[PDB]
């Protein structure tokens, strides 16, 4: 029919002989596939920006490292890597509101903040955030009043963001693992602020 | 490339299928999805048969309504595929005998790319610049929606990258370029049509001209 898709084998069938047709010809190296798995699902993590947040909070000299070189204060940790040797953290203010996408693709700081979300790479996402990211966080369940400007960071080249957002009231005196445990994925993307009990 | 993949500011859409730290479940959800990332690294880092760009221009180069009803991942192993293929690395037939059935690949590319630019500029943080107003058929990592418009420089990055509408088509005349993070007010992208405040792309230096 008019518009209809092409004929297509299972996608499983097609990922793997992909991978077959690679391996059969001694261009993959053993374990390589695996160890990728491995450090796609243990290594990239939302938990290290979150470790990142925690420290600024309550360390203004490193706050100020992150802000005005982010790669450099990514590596004191040791969390630079793939899609992320570049680094800008970006900070909400009271009247800033920070959020990042990629509406090209799917461009994502992945050591940092794990690889992307399934939503993050929609077309819903991708479309409508640039252009009204205020009804977008509105509708994820993020109200950002009319006197705070939203910002929203297109990663269309090499640099990979983080934002670094406002630490709540109430959180006096905490400790870096009690601030760790509230700054989640959503608030390294910027679509959520971190939420104290 | 103007392509369906330059979704930004399109309209139509409906809701994010996301809640604020909803679950999101595993990284991956299916046993096959961290193939494509992997072979797509296999290809750049240890056969050298492609630049990291050059995966993202063969996505671009999915027939349109391909793009559109295929899941994320998926476009991932049509386009390292694809790659593998354009390369001289593996042939369809050998790829459709594996798969057991069709495997159609992205459409050949309509332009060869080109070179980064020789003339440009140095920007500094403030100043006021706007995008050059160019058509690229190939790739090009800037989004329509700030084609001959005007900004103002947040960022000059310290490093420099190949040009991508160079290295996205495995040209040797990539040259390096600082990007440089350049801020839109929402009204100059979007008119009175949007409910944001500024808009900031990530732009190579190639890409732009003194406002
Ligand atoms: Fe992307
Ligand atoms: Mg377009």
């Amino acid at each position: 029919t008019e518009n209809a898709a092409p004929a297509q084998a299972p996608v499983s069938d097609r990922a793997w002989a992909l991978f077959r047709a690679l391996d059969g010809k001694g261009l993959v190296p053993d374990g390589y596939v695996e160890g990728w798995k491995k450090t796609f699902e243990e290594d990239f993590s939302p938990r290290r920006g979150a470790e990142l947040v925690a420290r600024a909070w309550t360390d203004p000299e490193f706050r100020q490292l992150l802000l005005t070189d982010g790669t450099a204060a990514v590596a004191q940790y040791g969390y630079l890597g793939p899609q992320g040797e570049y680094i800008v953290a970006v900070e909400d203010t009271p009247t800033l509101k920070n959020v990042i996408v990629c509406s090209l693709c799917s461009c994502t700081a992945w050591p940092i903040l794990g690889l992307p979300p399934t939503w993050y790479k929609s077309f819903e996402y991708r479309a409508r955030v640039v252009r009204e990211p205020r009804k977008v966080l509105s509708e994820m369940g993020t109200e950002i009043a009319s006197d705070i400007e939203i910002r929203v960071y297109d990663t269309t080249a090499e640099t990979r963001y983080m934002v670094l957002p406002q630490r709540p009231a109430g959180t006096e005196g905490w400790s870096q693992e009690q601030l760790q445990e509230i700054v989640t994925k959503d608030c390294l993307i910027g679509v959520a602020i971190p939420q104290v009990p | 490339m103007d392509g369906v993949h330059d979704l930004a500011g399109v309209q139509g859409f409906g809701k994010v299928p996301h809640t604020v730290n909803a679950d999101i479940g595993p990284t991956f959800h299916a046993e096959w999805e961290h193939l494509p990332y992997s072979l797509m690294f296999a290809g750049v880092a240890e056969l050298g048969a492609f630049s990291v760009d050059e995966v993202r221009y063969v996505v671009e180069r999915m027939e349109p309504r391909h793009y559109m009803m295929t899941p994320y991942y998926e476009r991932y192993v049509i386009g390292v595929a694809t790659l593998m293929v354009e390369k001289g690395i593996l042939t369809q037939d050998e790829l459709e005998s594996l798969a057991g059935g069709p495997f159609p690949l992205s459409r050949p590319s309509e332009s060869e790319g080109r070179p980064a630019p020789v003339e440009t500029t140095t920007f500094e943080v403030g100043q006021r610049v706007r995008v050059r107003d160019e058509y690229v058929p190939g790739h090009i990592r800037m989004p329509a929606y700030c084609r001959g418009r005007v900004g103002t420089i947040s960022h000059r990055t310290t490093e420099k990258w190949p040009f991508p509408d160079a290295i996205g088509h495995g040209r040797n005349d990539a040259g390096e370029e600082p990007t440089y993070h350049v801020k839109f007010a929402a009204e100059e992208l979007f008119g009175s049509d949007t409910d944001g405040g500024s808009v900031v792309v990530d732009l190579f230096e190639g890409y732009l001209e003194p406002a």
